[PDB]
């Protein structure tokens, strides 16, 4: 009736073709921000300050990357964890020397994902769907808070975040494992288990599936033509599904209840996932993977090496390496 | 309870004393001064400076002290470290004349107290 | 010495203590 | 540390902390004697 | 200052029977009418026993 | 072509402690030096010739013995500003 | 109510939403929960007591209550150095026994006392839908916590005081007597950029603002009790919200994950209600620690400190912060907002003063810095201290490590626990929370999007 | 800059401005099942 | 500066600010003929930037070219101390001691070239004409100072050469390791010339205050490349002390 019962009503319809939502309402202006602003920084930035040392690193394709060394630099040391918008730059030269695009590509992206979470509530409320696709993606969010801005947080500096490129996560990574010791980190492991099991259900499942596709087509056209969208009937024999794995394993072992297998294929990567999150934000606060260099002593009292050892020299070799500059002091504390 | 000031009590007493006068010779020439000049930011710099010190030697010359003089050294202590926080309170609000007020406070207290030391 | 010895009986009366209770509740009849 | 005259139970104070981890396992077990009803 | 200790040893006994009776005692409605009382009995001597290690406290 | 600091150890710089150029880390197998008489020698750099180090202003007696005692492990050579700048005598980035 | 999944619809693995219209039980099982959390308390403090050594600093022994207990003015002096651990084992006790009592209380009600508590008293039964009596609930416990927060503010003012970690002549257990009430600091804490350098509510610096904050939130809570347990919601209100117990349940999950976060932070950046003499150095004062020592070393090794440029051109020792101010150089110029008792004598309007760190460090400073800078949060999982690189013979993980880390975690999982059941209670309510009606799928009746 | 910072944060104003009315504009009714 | 807190100047840029006299200030420091009066509290603010750009023709007037700071209000020195000599003629020599006598300031020109440089007054000498008995609005410290290299010895490029520490050499190509011309590093010490022009003498406090001017070279990243000309312009402070 008046205007504004009109635009709510436009907001939530789901007769858009994309929904947009009241989430949607910041999901897509501070997603539309972050893509912008990145794709031109990927593109024409000119070198960040990242250490706070003067020593500008390249990390637009106008200066000198390809796609796989380019990135968005992450916004100097100097500047730490101080909120560093365009208008409180002298000059837009300035703020592109500090990194001010790190900082506003990720926190418009950050507001955005959330939003993204939101809206997916949002949505499955307006269609009578049950709630729970966004606790889902709460992992994945989890995951890029930890990297962008729990680890910066805890750290002292936005220099410190996940840099925006290809090159530049390989080096986060490699200084969070010498730092950190994430590898040792059972959060971790818990998060490789989440991704390997993820992708091993994934493979068990789509290949269940597949395997037991009830015959409805000829073997030229392509199977997938056998279903047909928004039939009741099941395209595949789920009963010849459990025979088969409860044979492969033993029969206790295989799921013959569809929705008890789909809940632990949700599951799996999501708990996973929501522990490699919280280990990245919980060594954001260096509480660090296990420590066991010179655990084994012999009796006189020597060091017998196992494997934690070599893995420890490596970790010195990428420490004693890493932002040759930066360090004045015999410790990394900051 | 020997109750009575002997060669050896004393220096186990000079460790904390020491201190304490070094304490008390730059409150009587320094931290006044600053005051008088009405410079605020020295001021609690120096009361938290060299000055980062005095509740602890000063308690150890309290707890280790006469079983008279041990409660009476706690209470003029206490009355100089009130002092002290007023004195604070004062040169953070630029207060000179409290100010003043507090720094006579806390030196009557702090000679007070130096009164009941032996030798 | 013995505190361990003594931490192991404190703790070993501890994790009976709990299944006690419920046995004895599932065999006496008690409500569950 | 405790005062002295407590020192005959310091080895049980050292076990007291946990003692609602068992509470919670203590659930598992109950609703396993009831068959998970 | 062995009473202390037998007082303190005495309440930990106690507060085990205590522990292992009263879910028992409330998850039993049948035999309801003889352990409502002695809950009420335990209680009552479970207190006074902390109150007398508390005295004892002051007492050694 | 060595940059200048590796012609430094090609000379008696590389050989023994400099007067002129050593690190005061260099002075600590020196037994006395580190760090007073160390950071004395540092302090009233340069030094034409070895011997100037006894002339140092306001030294003592048991310093100048021990510098008489050391002479032979003292050199001195043009002072390279690269081993100088930035107190790197001092703190040169080691520990 | 029923205990089984064909009475309850719920399985065993969530029996406890059997519990949602059982008001009596419910209650019993909250109870037996405070009393697991005061029994926690006690007991955990009395682990500590018995395993402190007293002499050693709190920080070193692993130690997460006993802060708590210090902080508050409880059996520490001057440096915080422990003088009675009397206080100590007495509110650990005190816990342990009430402990009892509570479980006692929720036994009672979870096992005995009547299932539901509305057909006995139209004071203490309820239901989800009475907006009155929700919000009268809710008016009664904020006048508890108004309560409790002017019982900090009694024990700070008239009841031995709390540790002032700023106290002139050093740190020390003081009496506050003049408190601020001035609303304009009080609530512009509140509207202070969460970023480097203001740090909205974790700068507060000054006891002094902590108790009268604890003022006003006392008020403010007294009144908003008032207020609930005198009106219903308003229609605006009434229109915007879920009303059921488990939309209650989500709020407070909201609730609880934001402050799990605010506390995770508060522990790693603030020294003020988080004494460094209780909780060890924070990260940021551990840096500007090692920068201190390295200053002072080298500068009684003749080291010009003002003039010394480091390898980069910047100062080795000192430099400007982006604003000008003389901070340490290195790395840890990211933390030049950091602000220490044993570091602030030596600055200056401008910041670092020259004269100040020329002719004015103190021994004790030296001191500080040095058992600062070997303390820095920094730790492996198994308790190895000290940069991962490090051997195993130092056996330190700071409290303030766990404590952030801990609470970081909850924090997460309770805004997991918000969106699940925010979710859901708002699919129960709508109706649809256990899946699409066949008859009615409303997909079916939507216009196909293209 | 000034005139940046006025316009980002007219910009951020109404749109938050936006979701939080709209969230207020009886939301739980908007919504395919029960209306109550 | 004024006389406010720490936390009043925080986080406002005052911090990088020199601090300022008066206005009706136009007194003047009488000096003895043949004594030395130490210098308290010495600042210098930058406030102009100019690079000297190179034409590819030849023999033309290059035109210094105004840059703008990159990096932020870091670029200040202070808390300098110093010493004024007065001559047997009647000179005055003003003479740098230490304090923060330098700030790396990075300019940007028209073009995209950016320009850091060693910005410093380290162990200046500048001297006045004969003939002053005072201190004064006339006062013209014309001196000379070092610029150390931008980059110190220690600094490592992005390939990890460096002077004294570091590959002396480009281990990523084997073949060719040896074929760089930056495989050498230099840390040549620069030269520059300051001019202080004393415009304002408050006689009574003993501060002085005045404008300058200074040309000096930029960085040469140990010695990969030649360095520019920078000029500078700005303001000063200090505190003469006449007892
Ligand atoms: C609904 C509402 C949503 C609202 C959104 C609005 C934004 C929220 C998040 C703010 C993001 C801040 C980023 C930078 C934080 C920072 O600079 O640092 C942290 C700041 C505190 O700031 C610090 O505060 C410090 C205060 O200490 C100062 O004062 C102290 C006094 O004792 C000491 O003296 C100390 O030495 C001195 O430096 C200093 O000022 C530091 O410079 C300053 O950085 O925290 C704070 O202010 C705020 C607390 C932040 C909480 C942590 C984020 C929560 C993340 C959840 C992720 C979940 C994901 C789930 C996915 C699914
Ligand atoms: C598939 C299979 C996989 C499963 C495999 C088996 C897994 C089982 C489940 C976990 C088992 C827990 C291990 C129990 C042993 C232990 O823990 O052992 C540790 C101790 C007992 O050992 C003692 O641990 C101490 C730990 O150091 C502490 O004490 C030291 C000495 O005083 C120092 O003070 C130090 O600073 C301080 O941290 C010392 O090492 C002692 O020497 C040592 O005897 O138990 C404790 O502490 C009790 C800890 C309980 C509370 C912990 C709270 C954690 C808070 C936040 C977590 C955040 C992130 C988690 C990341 C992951
Ligand atoms: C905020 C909670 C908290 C914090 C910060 C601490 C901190 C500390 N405790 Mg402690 N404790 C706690 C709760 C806590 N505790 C509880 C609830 C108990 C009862 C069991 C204890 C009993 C206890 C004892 C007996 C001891 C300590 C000790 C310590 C110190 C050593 C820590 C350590 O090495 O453990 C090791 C770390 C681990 C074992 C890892 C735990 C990881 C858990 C499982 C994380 C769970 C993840 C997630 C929440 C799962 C649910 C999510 C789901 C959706 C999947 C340290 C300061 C020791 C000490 O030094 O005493 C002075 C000590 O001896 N605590
Ligand atoms: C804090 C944890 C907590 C609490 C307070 C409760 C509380 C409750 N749950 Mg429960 N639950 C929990 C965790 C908890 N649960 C967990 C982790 C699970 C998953 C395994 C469950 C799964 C579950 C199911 C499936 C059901 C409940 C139900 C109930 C209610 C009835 C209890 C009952 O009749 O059973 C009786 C059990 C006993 C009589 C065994 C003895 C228990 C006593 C209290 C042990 C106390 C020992 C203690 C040391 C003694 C101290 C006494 C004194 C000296 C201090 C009750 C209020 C039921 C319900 O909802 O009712 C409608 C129900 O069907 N829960
Ligand atoms: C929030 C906690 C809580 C709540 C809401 C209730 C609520 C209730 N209880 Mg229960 N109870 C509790 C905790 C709680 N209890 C605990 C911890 C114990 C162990 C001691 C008990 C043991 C208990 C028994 C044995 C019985 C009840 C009964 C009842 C019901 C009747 C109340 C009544 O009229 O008596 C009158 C209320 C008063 C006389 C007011 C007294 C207030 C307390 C006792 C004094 C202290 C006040 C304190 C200063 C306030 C703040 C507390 C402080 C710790 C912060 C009622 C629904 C009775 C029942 O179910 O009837 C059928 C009953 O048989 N309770
Ligand atoms: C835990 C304590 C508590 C709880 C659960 C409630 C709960 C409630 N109160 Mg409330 N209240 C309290 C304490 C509490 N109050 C206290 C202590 C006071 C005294 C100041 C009040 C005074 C009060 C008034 C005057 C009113 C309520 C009202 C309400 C009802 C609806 C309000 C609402 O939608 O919330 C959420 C708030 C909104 C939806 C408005 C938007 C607020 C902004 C935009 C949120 C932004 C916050 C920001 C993101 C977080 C940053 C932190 C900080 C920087 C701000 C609700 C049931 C209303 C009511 O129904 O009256 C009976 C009402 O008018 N209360
Ligand atoms: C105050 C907080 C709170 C309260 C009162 C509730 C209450 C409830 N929840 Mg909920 N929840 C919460 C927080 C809370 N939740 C949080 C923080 C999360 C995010 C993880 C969830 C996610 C959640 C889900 C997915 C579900 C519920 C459900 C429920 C209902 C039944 C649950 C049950 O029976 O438990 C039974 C208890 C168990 C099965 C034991 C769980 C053990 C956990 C997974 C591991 C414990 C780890 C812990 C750290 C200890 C480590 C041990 C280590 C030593 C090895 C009930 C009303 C159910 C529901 O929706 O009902 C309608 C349901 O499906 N909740
Ligand atoms: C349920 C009810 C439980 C008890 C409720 C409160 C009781 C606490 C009273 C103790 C007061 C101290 C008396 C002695 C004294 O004055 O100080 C004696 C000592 C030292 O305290 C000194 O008191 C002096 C008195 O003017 C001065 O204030 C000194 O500054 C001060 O140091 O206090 C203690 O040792 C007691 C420590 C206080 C701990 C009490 C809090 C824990 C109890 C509640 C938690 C249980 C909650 C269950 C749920
Ligand atoms: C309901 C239910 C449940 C729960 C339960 C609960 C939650 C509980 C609780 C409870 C509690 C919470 C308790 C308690 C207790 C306590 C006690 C029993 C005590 C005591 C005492 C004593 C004896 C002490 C002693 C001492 C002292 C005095 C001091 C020194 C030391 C000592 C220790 C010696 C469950 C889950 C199972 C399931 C079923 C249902
Ligand atoms: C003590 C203290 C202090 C103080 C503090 C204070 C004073 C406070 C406060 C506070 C407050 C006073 C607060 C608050 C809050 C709020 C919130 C948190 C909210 C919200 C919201 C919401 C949640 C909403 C939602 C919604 C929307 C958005 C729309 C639709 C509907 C709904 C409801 C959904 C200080 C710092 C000084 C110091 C320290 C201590
Ligand atoms: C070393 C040998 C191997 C050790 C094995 C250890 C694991 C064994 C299983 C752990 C116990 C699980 O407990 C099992 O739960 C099931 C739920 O299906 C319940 O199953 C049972 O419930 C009740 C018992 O009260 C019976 O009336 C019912 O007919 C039966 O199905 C029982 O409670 C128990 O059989
Ligand atoms: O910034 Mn990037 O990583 Ca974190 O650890 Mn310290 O800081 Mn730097 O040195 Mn290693
Ligand atoms: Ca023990
Ligand atoms: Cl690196
Ligand atoms: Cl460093």
């Amino acid at each position: 009736a008046s205007l504004w019962e009109q635009f709510c009503q436009w907001v939530t319809s789901t007769n858009n073709r994309i929904y947009v939502g009241w989430f949607g309402t910041l999901m897509i202006p501070t997603l539309l921000t972050a893509t912008t602003c990145f794709i031109i920084a990927f593109i024409a930035a000119p070198p960040v300050d990242i250490d706070g040392i003067r020593e500008p690193v390249a990390g637009s394709l106008l200066y000198g990357n390809n796609i796989i060394s380019g990135a968005v630099v992450p916004s100097s040391n100097a500047i730490g964890l101080h909120f560093y918008p365009i208008w409180e730059a002298a000059s837009l030269d300035e703020w592109l020397y500090n990194g001010g695009p790190y900082q506003l590509v990720v926190f418009h992206f950050l507001i955005g994902i959330f939003c993204y979470m939101g809206r997916q509530w949002e949505l499955s409320y307006r269609l009578g769907m049950r709630p729970w696709i966004c606790v889902a993606y709460s992992a994945p969010v989890s995951a890029a808070t930890a990297v962008f801005l729990i680890y910066p947080i805890g750290q002292g500096s936005f220099s410190d975040g996940m840099p925006l490129g290809i090159s530049g996560t390989f080096n986060f990574m490699i200084v969070f494992q010498a730092e950190h010791n994430i590898l040792m980190h059972p959060f971790h492991m818990l998060g490789v288990a989440g991704v390997f099991g993820g992708s091993l259900f994934s493979a068990m499942h789509g290949s269940l599936v597949t395997s037991s596709l009830v015959r409805e087509t000829t073997e030229v056209e392509s199977q997938n033509y056998g279903y047909k969208f928004g039939q009741e009937e099941e395209t595949y024999n789920i009963v010849a599904a459990h025979g088969y794995f409860g044979r492969l394993i033993f029969q206790y072992a295989s799921f013959n209840n569809s929705r008890s297998l789909h809940f632990f294929l949700g599951a799996w990567p999501v708990i996973g996932i929501w522990f490699t999150a919280m280990g990245v934000s919980t060594m954001a606060f260096n509480l660090n993977g296990f420590n066991f260099n010179q655990s084994i002593l012999d009796s006189q009292g020597r060091v017998i090496g196992t494997w934690a050892d070599v893995l420890n020299r490596a970790n010195i070799g990428f420490e004693v390496m890493h932002e040759r500059n930066a360090h004045n002091f015999p410790l990394d504390l900051a | 309870i020997p109750t009575t000031y002997s060669p050896e009590k004393i220096a186990q007493l000079q460790v904390y004393v020491n201190p304490i006068a070094v304490a008390r010779d730059g409150m009587e020439k320094r931290l006044q001064g600053l005051i008088a000049d009405q410079n605020w930011v020295d001021t609690q710099t120096y009361i938290h400076g060299p000055l980062g010190q005095l509740r602890r030697d000063m308690l150890g010359l309290a707890s280790s002290l006469l079983p008279k003089d041990q409660d009476k050294a706690k209470t003029l202590a206490k009355e100089v470290f009130g002092h002290l926080e007023r004195l604070d309170a004062a040169a953070k609000d630029r207060n000179g004349s409290q100010a003043k007020i507090q720094y006579q406070e806390a030196l009557a207290d702090f000679d007070s107290f130096l009164n009941l030391l032996p030798q | 010495n013995l505190e361990p010895i003594f931490q192991l009986t404190f703790l070993g009366l501890i994790v009976l203590a709990g299944p006690a209770v419920v046995f004895v509740l599932a065999f006496r009849g008690g409500d569950l | 540390k405790l005062p002295e005259a407590y020192q005959i139970f310091d080895p049980l104070v050292d076990v007291l902390p946990v003692i609602p981890l068992f509470f919670l396992a203590l659930a598992f077990v109950w609703q396993a004697a009831v068959g998970f009803k | 200052s062995i009473v202390f200790q037998i007082a303190l040893a005495a309440l930990v006994l106690f507060s085990f029977v205590m522990v292992v009776g009263v879910p028992v005692a409330y998850a039993s409605p049948q035999n309801w009418d003889r352990s409502k009382p002695l809950l009420y009995l335990g209680s009552g001597i479970w207190a006074i026993l902390v109150i007398v290690v508390a005295l004892l406290n002051f007492l050694v | 072509e060595l940059n200048a600091v590796d012609a430094k150890l090609t000379t008696d710089f590389g050989q023994k402690i400099d007067l002129n150029n050593s690190d005061i880390r260099d002075f600590r197998g020196l037994r006395g030096f580190y760090p007073n008489l160390a950071s004395e020698i540092i302090k009233n750099a340069p030094y034409d010739t070895v011997e100037e180090v006894l002339d140092i202003p306001g030294l003592s007696e048991t310093q100048k013995s021990r510098l008489e005692a050391n002479l032979g492990s003292f050199t001195v050579t043009e002072p390279s500003i690269e081993l100088t700048s930035g107190d790197d005598r001092i703190n040169p980035g080691v520990y | 109510g029923g205990r089984d999944l064909p009475s309850t619809g719920f399985a065993w693995w969530s029996g406890n939403a059997r519990l949602i219209n059982l008001s009596g039980k419910l209650l019993g099982a909250h109870v037996a929960h405070a009393g697991l959390i005061v029994f926690w308390a006690g007991a955990m403090t009395l682990f500590e007591v018995a395993h402190f050594i007293p002499e050693k600093p709190m920080y070193e022994q692993g130690l997460i209550l006993l802060p708590h207990i210090a902080t508050l003015g409880w059996g520490v002096g001057p440096a915080g150095e422990v003088t009675d651990i009397f206080p100590f084992f007495v509110v650990g006790v005190l816990h342990l026994i009430s402990s009892a009592v509570l479980g006692l209380g929720g036994i009672y009600h979870a096992l005995r006392g009547p299932e539901v508590l509305e057909e006995y008293s139209s004071f203490f039964g309820y239901d989800w839908k009475d907006k009155n009596q929700m919000t009268n609930i809710i008016g009664y416990h904020l006048i508890l916590l108004g309560c409790g927060a002017l019982l900090l503010v009694f024990k700070a003012m008239f009841f031995g005081g709390v540790y002032d970690t700023w106290a002139p002549g050093g740190g020390d257990v003081r009496v506050i007597t003049n408190p601020t009430l001035n609303p304009a600091i009080i609530f512009g804490y509140l509207l202070k950029a969460p970023f480097g350098g203001e740090g909205w509510i974790i700068s507060v610096n000054n006891m002094e603002d902590i108790i009268g904050g604890h003022i006003w939130i006392g008020l403010i809570c007294i009144s908003g009790g008032i207020w609930h347990i005198l009106t219903k919601p308003f229609g605006w209100a009434r229109r915007a919200l879920i009303w059921s117990g488990e939309a209650y349940l989500s709020y407070s999950l909201g609730a609880l994950s934001l402050m799990g976060f605010i506390a995770s932070v508060f522990v790693w950046f603030n020294n003020t209600a988080y004494p460094s003499e209780f909780y060890g150095p924070t990260g940021m004062e551990a840096s500007q620690s090692q920068a201190f020592t390295f200053l002072v070393r080298d500068q009684r090794l003749g080291a010009n400190i003002a003039s010394a440029q480091g390898p980069t051109g910047l100062g080795k020792y000192l430099m400007r912060s982006p604003s000008g101010e003389i901070i340490f150089g290195g790395e840890t110029m990211r933390f030049w907002d950091f602000r220490g008792p044993w570091l602030e004598p030596l600055r200056g309007p401008n910041g670092l003063d020259l004269d100040k760190l020329r002719n004015d460090i103190q021994p004790w400073q030296v001191r500080r810095a040095a058992e600062y800078m070997t303390h820095a949060p920094l730790g492996s999982l198994n308790s190895v201290g000290g940069v991962i690189t490090d051997v195993n013979s130092f056996n330190y993980v700071s409290p303030r490590a766990w404590l952030a880390t801990s609470h970081f975690v909850l924090g997460f999982f309770f805004l997991v626990g918000h969106l699940w059941h925010a979710g859901r209670a708002r699919a129960a309510a709508a109706g649809f929370e256990k899946g699409i009606d066949r008859e009615t799928e409303p997909t079916l009746f939507m216009p196909d999007l293209d | 800059m000034l005139t940046l910072k006025i316009a980002v944060y007219i910009v951020v104003g109404l749109f938050i401005s936006l979701f939080i009315f709209g969230f207020l504009s009886s939301d739980p009714t908007r919504n395919p099942g029960r209306k109550d | 500066k004024s006389q406010l807190t720490y936390d009043d100047i925080v986080n406002t840029g005052l911090a990088n600010v020199c601090p300022e006299i008066s206005s009706f200030t136009r007194g003047t420091i009488e000096v003895e003929p043949n004594t030395k009066y130490f210098v308290s509290d010495f600042c210098m603010e930058p406030q102009e930037y100019f690079v000297k750009e190179e034409p590819v023709n030849k023999r033309q007037k290059a035109e210094y070219v105004k840059g703008k700071v990159l990096t932020r209000q870091t670029t200040s020195l202070e808390q300098i101390r110093g010493s004024i000599a007065v001559g047997a003629d009647g000179t005055l020599t003003f003479k740098e001691k230490d304090g923060i006598d330098f700030q790396p300031i990075t300019v940007l020109l028209p073009g995209g070239e950016e320009v850091p440089f060693f910005f410093t007054v380290k162990n200046f000498t500048g001297t006045t004409e004969p003939g002053f008995t005072s201190i004064n609005s006339s006062t013209d410290f014309v001196g000379d100072f070092n610029v150390p290299s931008y980059r110190g010895a220690g600094f490592l490029d992005p390939k990890a050469r460096g002077l004294y520490t570091g590959y002396d050499n480009a281990v990523a190509l084997p073949s060719a390791a040896d074929k760089f011309r930056t495989n050498k590093k230099e840390t040549p010490l620069g030269k520059g010339t300051l001019s202080l022009q004393v415009t304002q003498v408050d006689g009574s406090t003993g501060e002085i205050a005045g404008i300058f001017e200074s040309e000096q070279p930029s960085d040469t990243d140990l010695g990969a490349k030649e360095p520019l000309d920078v000029k500078v312009r700005g303001i000063f402070y200090g505190r003469v002390d006449t007892d």
